[PDB]
């Protein structure tokens, strides 16, 4: 009932699925052997909602991994719970993308796509009432972005109405990895704004400012960053797998989020984040995680909220609390920063609760909001392919591919509107 | 023999369902197996469940009720609760997925296919009871379920039964304090359909009743239970007359004659007078005059709008306990002879007045004083244009925008109903303002 496929494809997508299976497994205290070792019979109840039933009780993640790099294979066994995942649904090349939106999205993923097309139908047929795919992916690397996107508009033309929501980590200029982040990121999001149901995006550099700030990490590693993006992974689908008071599945965020087609972006940030010195001092409450996870530092994107305006949010409360407190909570919220809000909207905070709180914790929350802050982050990345694009620098690498210059204009254009429109909906009154 | 077929859509309204239903199963003391022990053998002291439950003739009572949701997750909490064998499976109806407050999603697409199984288990039923009152129907208008399953079943119960009678009590969406940004549209679509198909719509607004709550109550962080039960609390002292005995007797079917003065205007708000801390209680004389004077109190109305800019087209006071016949004359007479209080002029006589020995009972783990006197008003004012009005201005700003309708339009709703509804809506403020009026 209400199945979910989890979609991981490329270096970045693979670590924050393991991750991410790390601590769904950890919910549902599920032994990375496979079987059950939890306590509270509720961890069941909607079990299948992740995991497939083999024989012998075994269950199994419904993920599909997928890469060209083969090594990550190699990685994503190495860690803990590795042992989890079918091998049935590995899929991997050969050659990889090596940054190159192009090579995998067109060379390559063109033959990685028929089989990843074979299992991802295979597992939605196999379920009965499928929720939709949540498909996670980096956009700065080229398999991840391209594949990815290649895979997204796939599926969306075979499952149309089943939701299709995407985590995607799209590059900043300020760690700026690699150099073909710029083109990598346009050719993903022109297509992203097309096919993708939802998207989450996820900024690595935001990611260190919340391990630094917020979180006081001497030695924040990328498996860190997995971790926090795992936490809010998971705080998004809560109501799916446990009873609360307002539930609140995927399709009614959607519903709850999306003014308009086009605005499909939001900035996540999870609640009772705090670093292990000031734990002891900052009480745990509902206004407290209201207050943070409203800050804009807290956000898992780059984007500073401030100078955008919230068009629609939500928060998701996990634990049980007063429904009482945390509707008077947002009522506050938008009573008092009123031009942060859209006017028009009468009340652009979607509330919702889950009774049963992550492991060792009381309560937490996972803030998702759509703003037009992200039409500043989006501001990046054109004015960057504007940069490394108006001299045509590294053009021949995708040209050689058999993509065109025709498809880097219109891929910028539509971006550019997508931004006009962000900016339309903030400066717009009524 | 006075039955009264349960409705309950959407999961505040199973929840709701679950609040009344514990309730019920205390009044008649009906142990959550089904069975209901026998006191003293002193004689059963039947006729008392069987407005609600129905016998299957071996011992067993279960609930004339029906559970209707497209989610399964709150129904199967029912089926996990103290009262797992206490309801014929049948009646807990679900389904799959949920329309996710897109009230065409379930108006259209998803609940054109679980309404049918809904609408056997109502026949069902109807062919178990003879005599029956009338329905009940609890639903959050504000969600997609909620909203739009409650549409499609009182559009089929219109066409398919009589005169009986249909009792709404819409949980609406409070005007100050919202939880969902789509609260307006799926609101107004309700409302297009309920005022048409909808005998009594009890208005609820969750904000009132924390309102009256941390007042009155003192729990400063309420949570849905007490709410839940303070609703159950009403609807209990809505149906004492059909199960215990008194000096007057309301059947359901008598507030449709008399509150509803217009086909149109139906819409009443409701309030529960002696809400008391069990604390607080023993500072408190509770005489029915005071119960009366504070049950006119607008503070202590179940929806959220003040009166006082309106004006009293009907009520219907109903008692429950050590009530006196005289002091409740005398109370309804210093009441009319209040200013704050204004009737309209064509409505001389606006009060219906019930009187049931049964005093209001206790649940335990609710935070609610023992009373043996208590009461319930049901009243049709003008003040509820306010909040109807509150709602067209809301849902005027959204649809000017045109925001979320694509999500709509995607459920093969025609985008003409928006515009169709809202210019019902518009005629109804004017009716409310028409009324409102006196004559010349
Ligand atoms: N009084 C009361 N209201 C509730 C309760 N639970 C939910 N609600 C109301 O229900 C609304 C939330 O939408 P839902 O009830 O979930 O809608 P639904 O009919 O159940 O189905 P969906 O639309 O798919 O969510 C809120 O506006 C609440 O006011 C409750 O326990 N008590
Ligand atoms: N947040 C986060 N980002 C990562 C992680 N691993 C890699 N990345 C980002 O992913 C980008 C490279 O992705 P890549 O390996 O090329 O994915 P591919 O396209 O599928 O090969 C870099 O910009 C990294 O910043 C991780 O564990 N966490
Ligand atoms: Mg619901």
């Amino acid at each position: 009932m209400r199945e979910i496929v989890h979609i991981q494809g490329g270096q970045c997508g693979n670590q924050i699925g393991a991750k991410f299976w790390e601590v769904i497994s950890d919910e549902h205290g599920i032994d990375p052997t496979g079987t059950y070792h939890g306590d509270s019979d509720l961890q069941l109840e909607r079990i299948n909602v992740y995991y497939n039933e083999a024989t012998g009780g075994r269950y199994v993640p419904r993920a599909i991994l997928m890469d060209l790099e083969p090594g990550t294979m190699d990685s994503v066994r190495a860690g803990p719970f590795g042992q989890l995942f079918r091998p049935d649904n590995f899929v991997f090349g050969q050659t990889g993308a090596g940054n190159n939106w192009a090579k995998g999205h067109y060379t390559e993923g063109a033959e990685l796509i028929d089989s990843v097309l074979d299992v991802v139908r295979k597992e939605a047929e196999g379920c009965d009432c499928l929720q939709g795919f949540q498909i996670t992916h980096s956009l700065g690397g080229g398999t991840g972005s391209g594949m990815g996107t290649l895979l997204i508009s796939k599926v969306r033309e075979e499952y149309p109405d089943r939701i299709m929501e995407t985590f995607s980590v799209v590059p900043s200029p300020k760690v700026s990895d690699t150099v073909v982040e710029p083109y990598n990121a346009t050719l993903s999001v022109h297509q992203l704004v097309e096919n993708a149901d939802e998207c989450m995006v996820i900024d690595n550099e935001a990611l260190y400012d919340i391990c630094f700030r917020t979180l006081k990490l001497t030695t924040p590693t990328y498996g860190d960053l997995n971790h926090l993006v795992s936490a809010a992974m998971s705080g998004v689908t809560c109501c799916l797998r446990f009873p609360g008071q307002l539930n609140s599945d995927l399709r009614k965020l959607a519903v709850n989020l999306i003014p308009f087609p086009r605005l499909h972006f939001f900035m996540i940030g999870f609640a009772p984040l705090t670093s292990r010195g000031s734990q002891q001092y900052r009480a745990l409450t509902v206004p407290e995680l209201t207050q943070q996870m409203f800050d804009a530092k807290n956000m898992m994107c780059a984007a500073d909220p401030r100078h955008g305006r919230y068009l629609t949010a939500s928060a998701l409360f996990r634990g049980r609390m007063s429904t009482k407190e945390v509707d008077e909570q947002m009522l506050n919220v938008q009573n008092k920063n009123s031009s942060y809000f859209v006017e028009w909207i009468p009340n652009n905070i979607k509330s919702s609760i889950c009774d049963i709180p992550p492991k060792g914790l009381k309560m937490a929350v996972t803030f998702v909001g759509n703003s037009t802050a992200i039409q500043e982050m989006f501001k990046r990345v054109a004015e960057q392919f504007t940069a490394m694009f108006r001299r045509k620098a590294f053009l021949h690498w995708y040209t050689g591919e058999g993509m065109d210059e025709m498809e880097f204009t219109e891929a910028e254009s539509n971006m550019n509107d997508l931004v006009s429109e962000y900016q339309q909906y903030q400066d717009a009154t009524a | 023999m006075r039955e009264v077929i349960s409705i309950h859509v959407g999961q505040g309204g199973i929840q709701v369902g679950n609040a009344c239903w514990e309730l019920f199963c205390l009044e008649h003391g009906i142990q959550p197996d089904g069975q209901m022990p026998s006191d003293k053998t002193i004689g059963g002291g039947d006729d008392a469940f069987n407005t609600f439950f129905s016998e299957t003739g071996a011992g067993k009572h279960v609930p004339r009720a029906v559970f209707l949701d497209l989610e399964p997750t709150v129904i199967d909490e029912v089926r996990t609760g103290t009262y797992r064998q206490l309801f014929h499976p049948e009646q807990l109806i679900s389904g799959k997925e949920d329309a996710a407050n897109n009230f065409a999603r379930g108006h259209y697409t998803i609940g054109k296919e679980i309404v049918d199984l809904c609408l056997d288990r109502i026949r069902k039923l109807a062919d178990n009871c003879t005599g029956l009152q009338g329905f009940l129907v609890f639903n959050s208008v504000g969600g997609g379920t909620g909203s739009g399953l409650g549409s499609l079943l009182l559009e089929r119960l219109s066409v398919d039964y009589g005169k009986k009678s249909k009792l709404g009590f819409t949980i609406y969406p409070s005007p100050q304090v919202s939880t969902a940004v789509v609260e307006p549209y799926n609101s107004i679509l309700s409302t297009h359909s309920l005022l048409e198909h909808t005998d009594v719509a009890v208005m609820l607004d969750n904000e009132a009743i924390y309102d009256i709550c941390r007042r009155n109550l003192d729990i400063e962080r309420p949570t849905y239970t007490n709410l839940n039960r303070l609703i159950a609390q009403v609807i209990s002292s809505l149906t004492a007359s059909l199960r215990f005995d008194g000096a007057l007797n309301v059947d359901i079917t008598e507030f449709q004659t008399n509150l509803v003065p217009y086909p149109r205007i139906h819409f009443m708000l409701s309030s529960y007078a002696p809400i008391i801390s069990a604390e607080k209680a023993y500072h408190e004389q509770l005489s029915v005059a005071e119960i009366t004077n504070s049950a006119f109190e607008p503070a202590n109305m179940m929806a959220k709008c003040d009166p006082r800019h309106g004006k009293y087209m009907a009520c219907s006071m109903m008692y429950r306990g050590d009530v006196v016949p005289k002091d409740v004359n005398a109370s309804i007479a210093t009441i009319k002879t209040k200013r704050t209080i204004q009737f309209v002029d064509w409505c001389p006589t606006g009060f219906k007045v019930g009187i049931n020995y049964q005093p209001p009972t206790v649940v335990p783990g609710g935070d609610l004083a023992k009373v043996m006197r208590a009461v319930c008003m049901i009243s049709n004012s003008t003040a509820i244009a306010e909040v109807f009005s509150r709602l067209d201005h809301k849902f005027d700003l959204m649809y000017a925008k045109r925001a979320f309708v694509h999500w709509y339009v995607g459920e093969g709703m025609e985008e003409g109903e928006f515009s169709e509804a809202r210019e019902d809506l518009a005629a109804l403020e004017k009716d409310y303002e028409e009324v409102g009026i006196e004559t010349a």
